[PDB]
Formats: C-alpha cells, sequence, structure tokens
C-alpha cells in the first residue's frame, strides 16, 4: 500500500514504458488481457503498488499517457500489451510536436496540462496511499523535455511531500539525434534541479556499448535497449512489492544518497548480463555480482567514475543469499579502492537484500551511484550552448513562440553554478 | 529566541512579492500568435479591412487567457504560503517537545534528591519515638515503685574503660 | 507471580523476536498455535480451554516485516491488537521517526502496553530491543522510553540493542542516528546491553562452523542469552538472581550501567565429540576476547563486578573452583575496589535446541554479563565518525527539514563527551 | 527588597557554563578493529 | 519559495530597468522611436511587451 503513479511523456518515454509493463506483467503473472493466471500467492500480496483491479478479476495499471501528436500512441495501441491500459487515460493534442522546448512548454503545454492533471488526480486520489510519482521522458526533445518539466512543477505544487522520481535520457557525446539539443537540455535542467527529488540519467551510447561488449548483440534494436532500462526501473521499486531481509524504499534511498539538496543526479547499472553462449563459462556468485556492479563498463551513462570521485553509492540484491557476504563485499570494494571515495564520508556504500529475484535468474543486482563525474556531462552541453548562443543561430524558432532572451541567460547561470558545486565539494 | 527566528522567517518569505505577473505565467498560447501573424500579413497586402477583423478577433482572446493565467499564479502563491505555514507549526512542535523532555529531567532529579532526605528524616523520627517509649516505661515503673515495689535486674557493668 | 514484558521495535527488534518466541515455545512445550500436545505464565497468559498468548508487542512504522508474522505460522499465537504497523517507515531519519511520524502512532502503542500490564499482577521489568542505526529503532525507540519512564517510574527497564559495528555498516547516516539516541537512553534506561553484528559474524564462523551466516543465525544466538538470563525466574535452581539483583550487583553508579555479554559453550556437533566442556573449561572460554559479542578488547581496560549464570548439572563447589582459577589470571585486570567482584548463579535446566539449529546439545552451559571500561573504545569510534560529517554539515538538511532543531546536534555531542569522561574517571587509579 | 541601592544594576560574570575544550577520550588506539588492508586502487583500474 | 513565484529582474539589474523606464516614459510623451540608442532597444522592447501585458 505504497502506490506509485506512472506517467509516460514523449516518443522516448512511451516506448520505454510499453516494454516496462511487459516486464512487470510477466513478473506478477498477468495476462495481456489483464487476467491473473500466475504461479505464486506472493505475487498478489502488494500488486496494488502498480495496478488497479477492475471488477471481474481484470487488473488495470496506474498509467497515464501524454503526447502532443497521436503518432506514437497508435503504435502502442497496436502493441501486444496495448489492451492493458485504461482507454480514457490516453491524452493527446492535435498539433505537431515541433521539437521545440518553448512550443511544448508554453504553446501547446498549457492546453494539455489542465486535462492531464485531472487524469492524474483520478488515479492519485483513487488509492489508499501514494508515496511518489514516476515519470519517463528524454531531455533532448521538445515534448518530453518541455512538457515533462511543466507537469513536474505542477506535481510539486499540489503534492509537496511525495517523491518525484523521474527517469531521463541524456544526449549522447559523439553523435546525437537532434540539432537543437543544447538549448532544450539546458532549459530543462533548470526546472529539474529545483522541482524533482531523484533524477536518473541514461545515455544511448553506453547502451549500445553494453550490448556489443557483454551481450554480444550484433543488431541491437531499440527493443533491447528499452529492455535494459526497464530492469533498473523494476529493481528500484522491488523493495516495495516483495519481502526481504533488509527493506529499502525510495525515501531511504533519497536520504542516504543525497548529501546536499542539489547534488541528486544519479548513474544507474544492472547485473548480471547473460552473454549469449558464454555464461556457461561464468560461475555466478555474490562476489561476481559485485565485480560487474562496480565495473566502469556496465554504467549506463558515458561518464567515467574514475575521472571523478564518489560521494554515495547503493546496491540492491535480489534472491536468497548470505547477509555477511553482502556486508563484506561493500567493505572490500571501499577498502581496496580508497582514492575514489571521499574521506569526510565514511561508509560510502549502502546495501540492501531482497529474497525474490526475477524470473530465470537466481540473483540480480542493481547499482545506483552518485559522483562528481557528472561535471563532464554538464561541461559538454555548456560549451555547445555557449558557442551556438553567441552566433544567436536557432534562437529565431524560440523567440517567435514567446520566449525572451533572459531565460537563456538564467538557465546557463544555474547550470554553470551546478557545475561549480560539483567542483567545490571535491575538496 | 525561537519566536524571534520565526518572525524573521515570516518577514523573509513575504518581502519579495512580485509587483506584476511573473515571466513564466506571462505568455500567450498558439491561437493568439497565429491570428497576429495573419493580421500582420493581411495588412501588408492592400486588404486592411480583413486585418482589422483579425486584430479585433485576437484581442478578445489575449484578454481571456491573460486573466486565466492570473488566477493560476494567485493559487500557486497561496499554496506555497500554506506549505511554509505548516512547516513553522512543525518547528514549534519540536521546540515544545524537546523542552518538555528537558523539564522532565530536572523534575525527576530534584525529587530524587529530596526523596533521599525525606526517608532518612522519617526513619529517624520513628527511631526516636520507639526510643522514648522505653524511657517512659522505665519512668512509669519507677514512679509506681514509690508506693510498694520490688527490685529489678541491673544492667551489665565492667564493659571497658 | 513474576512477569516480564517484551517490546520489539524496527526490523532488527521484531526479527530477533521471531527467533526468541520460537525458542520459548519449544522450550516450554507449546505448539506454535498456542495449545498443548509450570513456568508458562511468566511469558504467557492462559485463556480457557488451554490456549496460551505471549506477552509481546510488535511495532514498526512499515507493514512488510510485521505482515510476515501475520501470514506466517505464528499468526495463531499472537493477539491481533499486539501486532502494530505504521504506514511509511522513518527512512533511517531520526527526526522523522521521533517528531513527524513517530508521534502519529505513539499513543496507540502506549495504550496497548499499559493494557498488557494490567494482566501482569507481578511484573518486575521490561525487555526492549533496538538497532541504533535505524530511524525507527532510535527515533521511535527514544520516544518510547521517554514515556515509559514517567508512565511506570521505578520498574527496571532492560534493553538489548545492536550497536554500530566498527567496520561493517549498512547506513551512511548511521553515526548521526546513534548519538541522538545516546542521550535519551543514558537517562531513562535502567540497564542497556550492547551487541554488534561484526563480532557476532566472526563468532558465528569460528566457534560455530558456518561458511556464510545470515541474520537468522545471529538472531538465535541472542535468544539463548535472554532465555538464560530469565531462566532464574522460570525453573528451579540452587542460587536465584532476580532482576533487582543484577541491577545492584553489576553497576557502581547510575551512568556506568552498560555491561557486555558472553556465552559458552558455542560449539558445533562434530567438535563437541572431542571437547568435553566441563565447568572449568567453559568458565575459561568466557574471558577470551574471541567470545565477546562486542568488538572491544577487555584487555584494553579493566574489569568491574561480573555476574555468572550456569545452566545444567552444576554443583556450587565447581563454581567456586572455577572463579578462583579466573582470579589467578594476570591477563585479567580487576579494579582494586570490589575485591569480591563476582556473583554466581546455578540452575538445573539445560539449554534448548531448535530444529535446523546451529548449536550442540551440551548438557551444561554458562552465560556471562560483565561491566568493564573497554567500551570506551566503542564510543570513541562513534565520536570520530560523527565529527567528520558534522564539520562539513554533510546531512543536516534532511534532519532540519523534518522539524529537528540544529542546536540538538552539539548537545548530543556534548552529552556523549561526559559519558566518555565518566568511564575514564572511574577507571582511573583508586 | 525595596532598597534603592539594589535598583542600579545586577551584573553577571561570563557564563559559568564551561567554555572548556570538549573532553578527549583516552581510548584512541584503534588498529585492533580497523583491520581491512587499504589500497589506493586494485579492482577499478587507472583511467 | 519557487523561483517562478519569487521576484526577478527583467534585465541584468533594476538600475537598467529604471533607465529603461525613463526612456519608455519619454516615448509615452511623443518622442520618436529613432531617438532610442541602438544598443538600448532590446530592453525597451522586453519592458514594453511586459507592460502592455500588465
Ligand atoms: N542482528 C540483526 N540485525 C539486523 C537484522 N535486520 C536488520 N538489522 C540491523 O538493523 C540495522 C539498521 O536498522 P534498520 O534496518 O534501519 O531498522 P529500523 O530501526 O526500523 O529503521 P527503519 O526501517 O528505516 O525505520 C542494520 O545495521 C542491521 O545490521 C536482523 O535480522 N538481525
Ligand atoms: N532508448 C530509446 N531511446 C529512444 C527511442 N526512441 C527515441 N529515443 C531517443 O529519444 C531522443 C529524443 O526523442 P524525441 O523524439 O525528441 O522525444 P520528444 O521529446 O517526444 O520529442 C532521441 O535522441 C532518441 O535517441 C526508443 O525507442 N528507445
Ligand atoms: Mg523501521
Amino acid at each position: 500500500v505504497r502506490e506509485i503513479v506512472h506517467i509516460q511523456a514523449g516518443q522516448c518515454g512511451n516506448q520505454i514504458g510499453a516494454k516496462f509493463w511487459e516486464v512487470i506483467s510477466d513478473e506478477h503473472g498477468i495476462d495481456p488481457t489483464g487476467s491473473y493466471h500466475g504461479d505464486s500467492d506472493l505475487q498478489l500480496e502488494r500488486i496494488n503498488v502498480y495496478y488497479n483491479e477492475a471488477t471481474g478479476g481484470k487488473y488495470v495499471p496506474r498509467a497515464i499517457l501524454v503526447d502532443l501528436e497521436p503518432g506514437t500512441m497508435d503504435s502502442v495501441r497496436a502493441g501486444q500489451f496495448g489492451q492493458l491500459f485504461r482507454p480514457d487515460n490516453f491524452v493527446f493534442g492535435q498539433s505537431g510536436a515541433g521539437n521545440n522546448w518553448a512550443k511544448g512548454y508554453y504553446t501547446e503545454g498549457q492546453e494539455l496540462c489542465e486535462s492531464i492533471l485531472d487524469v492524474i488526480r483520478k488515479e492519485a486520489e483513487s488509492c489508499d496511499c501514494l508515496q511518489g510519482f514516476q515519470l519517463v521522458h528524454s531531455l533532448g526533445g521538445g515534448t518530453g523535455a518541455g512538457l515533462g518539466t511543466l507537469l513536474l512543477n505542477k506535481l510539486r505544487e499540489e503534492y509537496p511531500d511525495r517523491i518525484l522520481s523521474t527517469y531521463s535520457i541524456v544526449p549522447s557525446p559523439k553523435v546525437s539525434d537532434t540539432v537543437v539539443e543544447p538549448y532544450n537540455c539546458t532549459l530543462s535542467v533548470h526546472q529539474l534541479v529545483e522541482s524533482a527529488d531523484e533524477v536518473f540519467c541514461i545515455d544511448n551510447e553506453a547502451l549500445y556499448d553494453i550490448c556489443f561488449r557483454t551481450l554480444k548483440l550484433t543488431t541491437p534494436t531499440y527493443g533491447d535497449l528499452n529492455h535494459l532500462v526497464s530492469m533498473v526501473m523494476s529493481g528500484t521499486t522491488c523493495a516495495l512489492r516483495f519481502p526481504g531481509q533488509l527493506n529499502s524504499d525510495l525515501r531511504k534511498l533519497a536520504v542516504n544518497l543525497v548529501p546536499f539538496p542539489r547534488l541528486h543526479f544519479f548513474i544507474v547499472g544492472f547485473a548480471p548480463l547473460t552473454s549469449r553462449g558464454s555464461q556457461q563459462y561464468r560461475a555466478l556468485t555474490v562476489p561476481e555480482l559485485t565485480s560487474q556492479l562496480f565495473d566502469n563498463k556496465n554504467m549506463m551513462a558515458a561518464c567515467d567514475p574514475r575521472r571523478g570521485v564518489y560521494l554515495t553509492a547503493s546496491a540492491h540484491f535480489r534472491g536468497r543469499m548470505s547477509s555477511k557476504e553482502v556486508d563484506e563485499q561493500m567493505l572490500n570494494i571501499q577498502a581496496r579502492n580508497t582514492s575514489y571515495f571521499v574521506e569526510w564520508i565514511p561508509s560510502n556504500v549502502k546495501s540492501a537484500i531482497c529474497d525474490i529475484p526475477p524470473r530465470g535468474l537466481k540473483m540480480a543486482a542493481t547499482f545506483i551511484g552518485n559522483t562528481t563525474a557528472f561535471r563532464e556531462l554538464f561541461t559538454r552541453v555548456d560549451s555547445q550552448f555557449q558557442k551556438m548562443y553567441a552566433r544567436r543561430a536557432f534562437i529565431h524558432w524560440y523567440v517567435n513562440e514567446g520566449l525572451e532572451t533572459v531565460e537563456f541567460d538564467e538557465a546557463r547561470s544555474n547550470m554553470t553554478d551546478l557545475i561549480q558545486e560539483y567542483e567545490m565539494y571535491e575538496t | 529566541e525561537l519566536e524571534e527566528k520565526i518572525a524573521a522567517e515570516s518577514l523573509e518569505y513575504g518581502s519579495h512579492v512580485p509587483k506584476s505577473l511573473p515571466l513564466e505565467y506571462s505568455k500567450f498560447s498558439a491561437n493568439a500568435l497565429n491570428l497576429r501573424e495573419r493580421q500582420r500579413k493581411a495588412a501588408r497586402l492592400r486588404m486592411y479591412d480583413d486585418a482589422d477583423n483579425f486584430s479585433k478577433q485576437a484581442l478578445a482572446l489575449e484578454k481571456k487567457q491573460l486573466q486565466a493565467q492570473n488566477e493560476k499564479f494567485v493559487r500557486a502563491f497561496n499554496l506555497n504560503r500554506k506549505y511554509l505555514d505548516k512547516k513553522m507549526v512543525e518547528q514549534r512542535e519540536c521546540f515544545r517537545e524537546i523542552w518538555r523532555r528537558k523539564k522532565d529531567k530536572v523534575s525527576r532529579d530534584t525529587t530524587a534528591e529530596l526523596r533521599q532526605s525525606k526517608k532518612a528524616i522519617e526513619n529517624l523520627e520513628k527511631e526516636l519515638a520507639e526510643a522514648q517509649a522505653s524511657v517512659a516505661k522505665e519512668m512509669r515503673r519507677i514512679k509506681l515503685n514509690e508506693r510498694i515495689g520490688t527490685a529489678p535486674v541491673n544492667a551489665r557493668p565492667g564493659a571497658l574503660y | 507471580m513474576r512477569e516480564v514484558i517484551s517490546i520489539h521495535v524496527g526490523q532488527a527488534g521484531v526479527q530477533i523476536g521471531n527467533g526468541c518466541w520460537e525458542l520459548y515455545c519449544l522450550e516450554h512445550g507449546i505448539q506454535p498455535d498456542g495449545q498443548l500436545p509450570d513456568a508458562f505464565n511468566t511469558f504467557f497468559s492462559e485463556t480457557g480451554a488451554g490456549k496460551h498468548v505471549p506477552r509481546a508487542v510488535f511495532v514498526d512504522l512499515e507493514p512488510t516485516v510485521v505482515d510476515e508474522v501475520r501470514t506466517g505460522t505464528y499468526r495463531q499465537l499472537f493477539h491481533p491488537e499486539q501486532l502494530i504497523s505504521g504506514k511509511e517507515d522513518a527512512a533511517n531519519n531520526y527526526a522523522r521517526g521521533h517528531y513527524t511520524v513517530g508521534k502519529e502512532i505513539i499513543d496507540l502503542t502506549l495504550d496497548r502496553i499499559r493494557k498488557l500490564a494490567d494482566q501482569c499482577t507481578g511484573l518486575q521489568g521490561f525487555l526492549i530491543f533496538h538497532s541504533f542505526g535505524g530511524g525507527t529503532g532510535a527515533g521511535f525507540g527514544s520516544l518510547l522510553l521517554e514515556r515509559l519512564s514517567v508512565d511506570y517510574g521505578k520498574k527496571s527497564k532492560l534493553e538489548f540493542t545492536v550497536y554500530p559495528s566498527p567496520q561493517v555498516s549498512t547506513a551512511i547516516v548511521e553515526p548521526y542516528n546513534s548519538i541522538l539516541a545516546t542521550h535519551s537512553m543514558i537517562d531513562h534506561s535502567d540497564c542497556a546491553f550492547m551487541v554488534d553484528n561484526e563480532a557476532l559474524y566472526d563468532l558465528c564462523r569460528r566457534a560455530l562452523d558456518i561458511e556464510r551466516p545470515t541474520y537468522t543465525n545471529l538472531n538465535r544466538l541472542i535468544g539463548q542469552v535472554v532465555s538464560s538470563l530469565t531462566a532464574s525466574l522460570r525453573f528451579d535452581g540452587a542460587l536465584n538472581v532476580d532482576f533487582t539483583e543484577f541491577q545492584t550487583n553489576l553497576v557502581p553508579y547510575a551512568r556506568i550501567h552498560f555491561p557486555i555479554c558472553s556465552y559458552a559453550p558455542v560449539i558445533s556437533a562434530e567438535k563437541a565429540y572431542h571437547e568435553q566442556l566441563s565447568v572449568a573449561e567453559i568458565t575459561n572460554s568466557l574471558f577470551e576476547p574471541a567470545n565477546m559479542m562486542v568488538k572491544c578488547d577487555p584487555r584494553h581496560g579493566k574489569y568491574m563486578a561480573c555476574t555468572l549464570l550456569y545452566r545444567g548439572d552444576v554443583v556450587p563447589k565447581d563454581v567456586s573452583a572455577a572463579v578462583a582459577t579466573i582470579k589467578t589470571k594476570r591477563t585479567i585486570q580487576f579494579v582494586d575496589w570490589c575485591p569480591t567482584g563476582f556473583k554466581m548463579g546455578i540452575n538445573y535446566q539445560p539449554p534448548t535446541v531448535v530444529p535446523g539449529g546451529d548449536l550442540a546439545k551440551v548438557q551444561r552451559a554458562v552465560c556471562m554479563l560483565a561491566n568493564t571500561t573497554a567500551i570506551a573504545e566503542a564510543w570513541s569510534r562513534l565520536d570520530h565518525k560523527f565529527d567528520l560529517m558534522y564539520a562539513k554539515r554533510a546531512f543536516v538538511h534532511w534532519y532540519v527539514g523534518e522539524g529537528m532543531e540544529e542546536a540538538e546536534f552539539p548537545e548530543a555531542r556534548e552529552d556523549l563527551a561526559l559519558l566518555e569522561k565518566d568511564y575514564d574517571e572511574v577507571a582511573a587509579e583508586s | 527588597d525595596e532598597e534603592e541601592c539594589i535598583y542600579n544594576l545586577i551584573p553577571k560574570p561570563p557564563p559559568v557554563i564551561v567554555k572548556e575544550p570538549l573532553h578527549k577520550s583516552k581510548f584512541q588506539d584503534q588498529k585492533q578493529f580497523y583491520t581491512a588492508k587499504k589500497l589506493s586502487h586494485a579492482t577499478m583500474g587507472l583511467p | 519559495m519557487r523561483r517562478a513565484l519569487r521576484a526577478r529582474s527583467l534585465t541584468g539589474s533594476f538600475q537598467t530597468d529604471r533607465d529603461c523606464d525613463d526612456i519608455v516614459e519619454s516615448l509615452m510623451r511623443g518622442a520618436k522611436c529613432d531617438t532610442i540608442p541602438p544598443n538600448m532597444t532590446q530592453n525597451v522592447i522586453t519592458i514594453l511587451t511586459a507592460r502592455r501585458k500588465d
């Protein structure tokens, strides 16, 4: 009875969420038509976290779908698990996305926001309890980057106690999928820094590298990439759904990992990864999970932890294991590699254990880290923002929508201040 | 001192009330700018009598949504104020809680120190009463001996000198 | 006739309680549903037609751990009013579990324990379990003790708490939570015992031969001591020690009450085939630094008065011979005041085993509670860890945001300093 | 207690609450229990 | 408490706002639009847009 509201916004968020419901429905044992035919009584214990029950044994997820154009909605509507969603929860406009942050935030966002909030209010007030909100969006586009922040601000206005955890995808360092990303990302950061409580950053390039290096995928489609992201989102809330020897929910994670209000951007990872044909050679044990978790190549964000220093880190374990083994391993990784962990915080590594692992695996682990290495990512976008802005260039398409030039200067000022804040605490 | 800190906090919150509608709320929507663009391009042609119609159509739309955003701003300000108000109530709740405990510490230690002396006094007062009872009994026997009596047993002599 | 109340708070307390009540129910001969297939009534209350109910209260601000018992086998044993569950946990935050969310459930908790005490005609103490690093174990634990002090006054309140280990840690804000709970417990507790996971882990691997223990194995070890500690009130014995007797014998002052515990023999099945473990051997095994359940070396400091408890076919002369040999140890340092320095007890009931257990069926066993100055090592570690964080104000915003006033942080630091001062003053030369 | 001489002022010395430096415990040797051998970097190799 | 609810300048400083307010007031009294300094037009446009809305 710690329900979580899930919101999908934008092209990227909608597809990731679609795979995410397949992952849960398999774990809990729900048919695509919403019938329960599972295999364990434990799956029905706390299914209320993610689902509402319709009279007749039909289970409906707490999902809200948002887009400016119905293009991606129709693809999900034809999906395998498309029948699962509530038909009235589909909210969309009738205008092109525009790929413009100002247009999404100001021009079409205002019209859509009033309907979206009441759709949220139906699900938020329908359940016995509500811990926090779950948002999926990207930071390079116009719909997710703009309208997602607008809904985040409204959510912070109405519900100032709940945890506003969001999952975001950051533009890649080498080749990126939009011309005007530095404008969109810098504007989006200023909203996210103040309004949110947890932000998880995922990079597409690292997902490609992880697929080829470990999974040996010759042709990794977006389906596999969304599958990799879906595991982490399942892992974080698993402590709510199943019993364990040491429970650790969202607010425990926020207090442990966040030492100052603004340093709350996080890197994520998952282990183990089934190499096709090669895992026969590998002996999966708890120390092996730790080796993959703290390996720099498994991180989903292309920021090298070794070039920075750690502040806090957290690991979850799923399955029947020894508690002494877990507490010893966190000790060993912190003692053998001292230089990267700060001094003025002892016991930088948090741990947690849950007895029920996912299907097929015997044990699974999730790694969430916080480090100064994020200054690499913000420096990357700042230089792109700076030099384009000097030429003015694409500004013409944001000014006409009603955005004044002071917003660019304010967004850079806050974003640069965030960079220095990671600089200062390295001492 | 806590009351002074709360008063300073209250002053700080209300010091910076904007004199006009802030920037984020200040913008229009699509249906206003589109009508402005068609109005401006109509007047560029020698078709003024239709541009004037578009302007008068767009004015009544800007006038609506501007005051529509005004109510949202006022509601948001009031909701932010109510959050700060419940927080400072919680601050006072902690202060009365901590000093309730601080009062209990003294209220127990002082009563314990008195309780040591209270029983000691009551202990000796009972000892004195029982001691005086023997003296009164011997005096009563000696007084009654004044009119006929018999000799009693004597105490132990020669203890130590 | 003589009764004890058990309170379990947080994850660590209630998960220990599951193991303890398994040990008690099997020892007396009661099936888990509370029926029969004596000393029953010191831990249980009897209803008509032969159903027994324990004297226990299970409280945590989150329902997952408690609902395990509600769905488990023991659901038939407890009274549903006893099992109390909150809505959202304290998130390892002291201020959250004391002021904001702890006060929501406190008066509901206090009504039940007081209601449970009405049936207890001869109650003589309380048994309370904590983990100092947790938000509920410390924040709500400190709140619970403060009320019980004024609600019940002069009734001995004994605690069994998990102290933060030197090296092993699972919460980053753990040093913050321990110091704040340190102030409340030093004034209100009649006597508080100390245990830690790090020493119990090493004990559960060396003495008991286990490659990879879990929380379950450690919880059975603590139950043995509490069962041995309370065995004087339950079964017959040649020398009996009531709760007031440990209280006066162990402590010379009010603020020097903290003991440390030990137990012997802790042996595996295939080692006891060789080691006999008679009275002289088990008494010697107690004083080794290996068997201490808190990782603080007794050789670092000196010993004050100690208490020994024997379970089995033990004769008083063998006790006197063993204690005499211990006083011949020059590696053991005693304070020159208290030349006596010992109180011994003997009971005629062997320890109790558990199916799928870890211990051997030794026919005689000994338990030790001792007062020593070595615990000053344990606080100095906690003191240093706190100073590094508070110098840079590492996590203050979380605690301030939940109502806590910052002035409490130096005050709780100041109080721990006096406690460190007090122990060294007494430990100083006569 | 109505005397005029009392009226002028009631000064107080600096706070008798101890300005003393915080007590330093004697029990500071800790190599018994802080035991794990620290290394700069083994598992996470150099950049 | 949110930055949107908090007061903010329409330019780099309130002093620039006062200089802009002075020139806008001069414009209100019939001064032609070419009297504005070339670098100064941007702040004038932003404030005029804000004050029409007001
Ligand atoms: N011996 C033992 N210790 C445990 C067990 N479970 C948890 N712990 C200890 O409990 C300590 C921390 O307390 P928490 O787990 O946060 O429990 P809590 O007081 O309820 O805190 P919250 O759940 O956040 O309210 C950890 O250091 C663990 O070592 C257990 O089953 N056995
Ligand atoms: N992982 C993943 N990323 C995607 C997918 N589809 C799009 N993206 C990424 O999302 C980013 C921006 O998406 P965009 O179309 O602008 O979303 P918008 O905000 O709704 O406009 C691009 O850089 C894409 O790489 C997908 O199916 N999976
Ligand atoms: Mg708890």
